[PDB]
């Protein structure tokens, strides 16, 4: 069985703005704060969709 | 067509929870407008 970073903190409540933060303690090299975005703009919930790789613009009586 | 009309979890997640008070309160107007237009309130108990 033979400084180091500590454990991250709990994600703070999502503020009115996108800014949500998480902090790590050096209790060393690295970052002490990480600020990410959060808004939960997707209210609708239908199902997990499957996506393609790439698409194109363009492929009875006519028009 | 009657494809879909979906809106949920907005009233429970963000209803009441400095400069972003506008950003917070604006979507409530549109949610109320959608609820009045769709005429669907029986989804909740």
């Amino acid at each position: 069985n033979c400084g180091q970073w500590g454990c991250w903190s709990s994600w703070s409540t999502c503020d009115a703005t996108y800014k949500r933060s998480r902090t790590r303690e050096c209790n060393c090299e690295g970052e002490k704060r990480q600020e990410e975005d959060c808004t939960f703009s997707i209210m609708e919930n239908n199902g997990q969709p499957c996506i393609n790789d790439d698409e194109e613009m363009k492929e009875g009586c006519p028009q | 067509e009657i494809l879909s009309a979906v809106l949920s979890q907005e009233g429970i997640n963000i209803l009441t929870h400095a400069e972003a008070e506008l950003m917070s309160v604006v979507p409530v107007f549109y949610v109320f407008h959608y609820l009045e237009t769709g005429n669907h309130w029986n989804i909740f108990h």
